[PDB]
């Protein structure tokens, strides 16, 4: 079932006192006109934030609980509330399949357990939430409003304020409500235009991009546009399709024929053999864990399996004792001067 | 009868200026704009403020307006004989979920 | 652009008016339509909009199922009916419009207003 | 009186259809719009250059169907109806002797003013100019015969008028001679519209060194965006990118400032140009030498790309 | 391979988008690709078939909004700068030289120029949005003649304003 | 591209080795902005002082006697103008 | 704190030098400091 | 009426006799050549 959101859903997003000035911001806000899925319960994606309400009689939904697989493989944020102390404990608790906490449930053995914090309670009465997740920050923003004999998001416009902005810096993938409706919205990248009037409590928006008359609108900002010609985006193409062209050829290199080699040859007299006209597959030596070190100079390691060349040279050589890190480029020393001297612009790397 | 409260008459002199009041309660006026239409009969109204504090694109520099707490004004410069209409001062309200209108001003040119 | 209503009507109580308000091409889509009228001697009332484009209807809670209103996009016409006329219900009808992309509503611009009278 | 209305994006033209880098110009602040509004600026300053100087006329005027103008031939100024562009013979000259891609983030805009108008306000100044004399610059258009309209210029350099009418035929014959020696000029000894040609050459040597400008490294390992872009990991290639953006960020300051520079000096040559139509063709000039040598009588305009050419009777 | 579309490419590490176009250029056998007056490709010659494949960026440009003003209606029209009608409110499209004009409808007619938009066509009136070529002004002839001259009888004294900073 | 805009706030917690690099790029940057606004500055004022030349000859050319030639001293025969100030600029009316 | 002289202050880590005066800017619960237009600070409110 | 007519060689000016800065100096393009043709354009206007 579904039910159009109305021009609900807008918060204060930065915490800085403003005074009569209209302020142009960008900010994950929830589209208006938008549906939001309505439930009368399953896991739903959590993705960039939800935008969670509630409307209600009596105080039957008593909590949240998020994380990302819910079998105590990973941390997990288990938000739950009662009649007067709320308590947070993001740790890796094991959680039934279906919780439904008289008695107590779900959150049993939980073999340790990393945060507590305590806060005031939060529960004809209709419950708006926003919860987003930045940079290491839980924030929850939320308003209580009298609603009346409306079945549905009662009209008009209110602003949200913030409550609580927790540390706890984990992911979060997924969702689950706990215990009869609610309206799950998501937020989008949108620019709106806030109008601030004196004490700073917003008192309009503008939806900018909803159609060509409203640009115009937020470009000036002004509720009225005078007679002319205005520029107001640019127009840009994407491309449809990607094509990946690549040689004939299913020749294998002898990778194994210059690693394994029986004898080596004096860092005095080095052994250079050419490889050519071959495929090199170098995951398995990337991955390998065979390798005291490994440090790539002029490629990143894990792109190297895209590039292609034309010839490479493999330079095998025994050297023991010091100076062992003066194989490098712009080095000074014993070995660098006299044995084995790498050119300035060397792009490549040293494996040993 | 309406839910914003005006004064039924109100006079003035060419030439001076003169306010004009609308005054209400916390649950539509101290949480939501007001709007000022000017009305004449037998003709359609017009929007004269908006926002509250902001001037749509045709009326000249003279009408401002202004709100405090739970009351709102209005004020005339340079009054002149066409500025006799009636005028109306609107706003949103939460409890009524419905858009509720004042009762109307009677502004007489002397 | 321009709102253009019907003319005024004449009915008996108990019967049953229906008063339409023509707009131009691009008035719908990205815009609302508002019905408000005015009792002799009494200010202005509000009873319900409708967005084209979405097809959903706001009613004031005093008519309880007494109004309903409608609208086509082939001709570009929007329509009024209400039930169980009474003698109060005498009054001027507009029809006026909202932009959409605005939280708080503001009334631009207002039709020429149509007189229903009731005997 | 005009140049080519250019304009440069300093995004695409710096971070080419690149997220990764444009991440970085941002923290440049307002670098890429105080220089959209300087090609802006030179774009629209462009068009009212063209129009204060040939939209002098409220009216278009046109010329009898006879041309009874007592011997004196302008057949060479007036539009020639059989062509299929109403130019006269010494203008389309001019457009057949001077002679003047596709790039990232590089656009020309047309002009406002097509060729075509341009060409119909100078052939309504010129019929004005023989059918009312000054009259029509101070109010309306009085028609008075040609002939007594030269007898009164001829008093206003101190030369009574009873000198024109018994030599009124040897100064007819002159002066169709002197005007069929003007097209042979023109069409025999080059460089006399270098004026004109030395504007088109300074543009497009400024474009082509801000193209070029992108093979440059700056002392990055490459100059292909791309190529160190897929190569190295975003942990190590912002020192690699700093570089590009910072010697590409500095090239392009450095064209805005001297197209700002060189706007400047043909605008002053648009001013000259309005004031010496004002007071050399609507009138007549007592100012020694601005109107050419010699005491002025009478001018006519002729339109040119990108320019106005005059001819003083003297 | 996908032909005649912008496309992000990738033959032999060599990245990119644009529009892959047969081409005339014979190449020698000898130099593979071809490079631009800019560091960038402007052709390149295909491996496996060994064909010479052309590069043309795709179409890009500005949008620009017309509008009549808050007194008079809320259509507007939207001026796609440089690009062609042949590409991406939806009511009427006219291909000018400007660019693309999508919302204003062409009447033959011309009247005094009010909107400019560029290259001779200006652009409320009669219920719509119409684009037309401008006018220069009214047109009228002079009565010459050889022998008839006109002498004003009358005066007007007239008061202008010029401001300079 | 430095740690942060406040120049306080980063030397209190970098050491003098490290700090005076990530400095270094708060100088460079700050000189450059100012030397822009600097050179905008000086075409800007080239373009005033042409018109205020012009508004000179005008006063002396209009104002003080009576001007022959045509369309100086607005549109008509001239005969006389007055002089007005006015915010940053001077007002004429000319009579005509 | 030290009124009507300037002075190297710091509040919760918001540092500047200036005069401090006492102000009738009526601030919401929420909000700790407000600027002016161009990113200035014009005011902050103290803790305790 | 006019002015003493200056000019800068950029190479000699910001290199000099050695070779070794000079190759660094090609890495920049076209800056000196620009410079270069500046300096003799207003020189050239001086005696007009
Ligand atoms: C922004 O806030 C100021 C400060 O006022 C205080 O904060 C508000 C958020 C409210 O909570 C106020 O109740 C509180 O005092 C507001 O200015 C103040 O407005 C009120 C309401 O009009 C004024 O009080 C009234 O004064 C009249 C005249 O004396 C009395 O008759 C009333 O009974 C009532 O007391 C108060 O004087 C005024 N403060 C001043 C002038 O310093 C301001 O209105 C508010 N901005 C808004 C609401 O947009
Ligand atoms: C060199 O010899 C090593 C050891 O025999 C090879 O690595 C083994 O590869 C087999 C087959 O993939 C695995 O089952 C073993 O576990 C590997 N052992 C080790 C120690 O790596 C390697 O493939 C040979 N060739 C090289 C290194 O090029
Ligand atoms: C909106 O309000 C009025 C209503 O049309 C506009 O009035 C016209 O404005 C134009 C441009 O200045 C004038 O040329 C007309 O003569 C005016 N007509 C009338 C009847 O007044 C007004 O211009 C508009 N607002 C603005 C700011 O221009
Ligand atoms: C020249 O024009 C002026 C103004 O157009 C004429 O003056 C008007 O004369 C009529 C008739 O007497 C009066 O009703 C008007 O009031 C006059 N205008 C003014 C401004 O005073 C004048 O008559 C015209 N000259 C001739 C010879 O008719
Ligand atoms: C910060 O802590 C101090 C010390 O505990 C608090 O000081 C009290 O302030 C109140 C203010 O009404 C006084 O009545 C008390 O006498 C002070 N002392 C004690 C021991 O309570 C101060 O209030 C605190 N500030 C905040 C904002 O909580
Ligand atoms: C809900 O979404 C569907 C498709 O996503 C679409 O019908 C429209 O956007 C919404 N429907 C209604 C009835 O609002
Ligand atoms: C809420 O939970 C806390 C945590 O165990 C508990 O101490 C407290 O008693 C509970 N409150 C109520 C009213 O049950
Ligand atoms: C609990 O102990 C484990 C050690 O196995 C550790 O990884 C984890 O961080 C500790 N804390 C929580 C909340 O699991
Ligand atoms: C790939 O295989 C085809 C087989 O049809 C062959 O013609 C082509 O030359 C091969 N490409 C090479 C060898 O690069
Ligand atoms: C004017 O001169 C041209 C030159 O060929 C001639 O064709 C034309 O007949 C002349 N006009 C008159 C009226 O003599």
């Amino acid at each position: 079932a579904y039910t159009n959101s109305f021009t609900r859903g807008v918060y204060y997003p930065d915490k800085v006192f403003r005074s009569s000035v209209l302020h142009s911001t960008q900010d994950l806000f929830l589209p208006f006109f938008s549906n939001v899925t309505w439930f009368h319960n399953p896991v739903l994606p959590f993705n960039d934030g939800v935008y969670f309400a509630s409307t209600e009689k009596s105080n039957i939904i008593r909590g949240w609980i998020f994380g990302t697989t819910l079998d105590s493989k990973t941390q997990s944020l288990l938000i739950v509330n009662n009649a007067t102390n709320v308590v947070i404990k993001v740790c890796e608790f094991q959680f039934c399949n279906d919780p439904f906490l008289s008695e107590f449930r779900v959150y049993s053995s939980a073999n340790n357990c990393t945060f507590e914090y305590v806060s005031q309670p939060f529960l004809k009465n209709l419950r708006e939430f926003v919860f987003k997740n930045i940079d290491g920050y839980f924030k929850i923003y939320s308003k209580h409003t009298p609603i009346n004999l409306v079945r549905d998001l009662p009209q008009g416009f209110s602003a949200l304020e913030p409550l609580v902005d927790l540390p706890i810096g984990i992911n979060i993938t997924r969702f689950q409500t706990l215990l009869a409706a609610y309206y799950v919205g998501y937020l989008q990248p949108r620019t709106f235009l806030l109008k601030y009037n004196e004490n700073g409590t917003i008192t309009d928006a503008v939806d900018c991009a909803l159609d060509p008359l409203s640009e115009t609108k937020c470009t000036l900002k002004s509720f009225t546009v005078e007679k002319g010609i205005y520029q107001t985006s640019n127009f840009r193409v994407q491309p449809t399709e990607s094509i990946v062209r690549f040689p004939n050829i299913t020749n294998l290199c002898p990778f194994g024929e210059v690693f394994n080699a029986t004898r080596f040859a004096s860092v005095y007299a080095w052994n250079r053999k050419r490889i050519s006209n071959c495929v090199a597959d170098y995951s398995v030596l990337y991955n390998s864990a065979s390798f005291s070190t490994f440090k790539c100079y002029g490629v990143s390691p894990t792109k190297l399996n895209d590039l292609c060349f034309t010839n490479v040279y493999a330079d095998s050589f025994v050297i023991r004792g010091d100076e062992v890190r003066q194989i490098a480029p712009g080095q000074t020393g014993k070995i660098a001067d006299y044995n084995y001297k790498l050119p300035d612009d060397f792009t490549g790397c040293v494996i040993a | 009868q309406s839910v914003l409260t005006q004064p039924p008459s109100a006079s003035g002199t060419p030439g001076q200026r003169v306010t004009i009041s609308c005054s209400g309660s916390s649950s539509n006026i101290g949480s939501n704009t007001v709007n000022w239409y000017q009305h004449l009969p037998g003709t359609a109204p017009k929007l004269l403020m908006s926002s509250d504090d902001q001037r749509p694109s045709g009326v000249p520099a003279r009408f401002s307006g202004s709100k405090s707490g739970t009351s709102a004004s209005l004020a005339i410069s340079g009054l002149r004989s066409e500025d006799e209409a009636d005028y109306y001062c609107a706003s949103w309200d939460d409890r009524l979920n419905g858009v509720v209108f004042g009762g109307g001003t009677k502004l007489t040119v002397l | 652009v321009q709102l253009v209503q019907s003319g005024a009507e004449v009915k008996k109580p108990g019967s049953s008016v229906k008063v339409s308000c023509k707009t131009s091409g691009g008035t719908f889509n990205s815009f609302a339509i508002n019905w408000v009228r005015q009792a002799p001697g009494q200010g202005p009332e509000w009873m319900g909009r409708v967005i084209p484009v979405l097809e959903i209807a706001n009613y004031a809670q005093k008519f309880q199922g007494r109004i309903t209103i409608t609208a086509d996009k082939s001709t570009s016409t929007a329509y009024m009916e209400l039930s169980s006329l009474t003698s109060e219900d005498t009054a001027i009808y507009y029809c006026a419009r909202h932009h959409i992309a605005v939280a708080q509503p503001y009334f631009d611009y207002w039709g020429q207003g149509t007189l229903v009278t009731v005997s | 009186v005009s140049m080519t209305k250019t304009s440069v994006d300093c995004t695409m033209y710096i971070c080419g259809d690149s997220t990764e880098c444009s991440n970085l110009l941002l923290q440049y602040g307002s670098f890429c719009t105080q220089l959209n509004r300087a090609l802006t600026g030179i774009a629209v300053e462009q068009d009212k250059n063209t129009q204060e100087v040939f939209a002098q006329v409220k009216q278009i005027y046109k010329t009898p169907p006879i041309k009874d103008f007592g011997g004196f031939n302008f057949s060479q100024i007036l539009p020639d109806p059989s062509k299929p562009s109403k130019r006269s013979p010494i203008e389309d000259l001019l457009f057949n002797k001077v002679t003047l891609q596709k790039f990232n983030g590089l656009t020309v805009l047309p002009p406002l003013l097509t060729d075509e108008m341009i060409a119909q306000y100078t052939s309504a100044l010129l019929a004005g100019t023989i059918t009312s004399g000054w009259t029509f610059g101070a109010g309306p258009a009085l028609q008075i015969p040609f002939p007594m309209q030269m007898a009164y210029r001829f008093n206003g350099i101190g030369v009574t008028q009873n000198v024109l009418y018994e030599n009124q035929k040897l100064i007819a014959n002159q002066f169709n001679s002197a005007i069929g020696k003007i097209q042979d000029s023109l069409s025999s000894t080059p460089s006399a519209l270098g004026k004109l040609q030395d504007v088109v050459n300074q543009n497009a040597q400024a474009l082509n060194t801000l193209v070029k400008q992108l093979s440059s490294n700056f002392g990055a390992i490459s100059s292909v965006l791309n190529d160190i872009l897929s190569r190295l990991d975003p942990p190590e290639a912002e020192v690699q990118i700093d570089r590009l953006i910072t010697g590409r960020l500095q090239s392009l300051q450095t064209y805005v400032t001297q197209q700002l520079i060189r706007a400047a000096e043909i605008r002053a040559s648009a001013n000259l140009a309005a004031t010496k139509m004002s007071e050399c063709v609507l009138g007549q000039s007592k100012r020694v030498d601005f109107c050419g040598k010699g005491y002025h009588l009478m001018s006519f305009p002729q339109s040119a790309p990108h320019g106005v050419v005059f001819l003083h009777v003297t | 391979l996908v032909k005649n579309k912008c496309v992000n490419f990738n033959f032999n590490g060599l990245t990119g988008t644009g529009v892959l176009t047969e081409s005339n250029k014979k190449f020698l056998p000898f130099q593979q690709f071809g490079r631009d007056i800019a560091d960038t490709t402007d052709a390149v010659r295909d491996p496996q078939t060994l064909e010479i494949l052309d590069i043309t960026p795709c179409s890009f440009g500005g949008v620009s909004v017309i509008t009549p003003g808050t007194n008079t209606s809320n259509q507007v029209a939207v001026l796609y700068q440089d690009v062609n009608c042949t590409e991406v409110t939806g009511s009427n499209v006219f291909q000018t030289r400007a660019g693309c004009l999508i919302g204003a409808e062409h009447v033959n007619n011309s009247y005094e120029c009010d909107i400019p938009i560029g290259a001779g066509i200006c652009a409320v009136a009669s219920q719509s949005i119409i684009a037309y070529t401008m006018s220069l002004g009214a047109e009228n002839s002079v009565a010459y003649s050889n022998n008839s001259i006109a002498i004003p009888t009358n005066f007007t004294i007239s008061v202008t304003t010029e401001i300079l900073p």
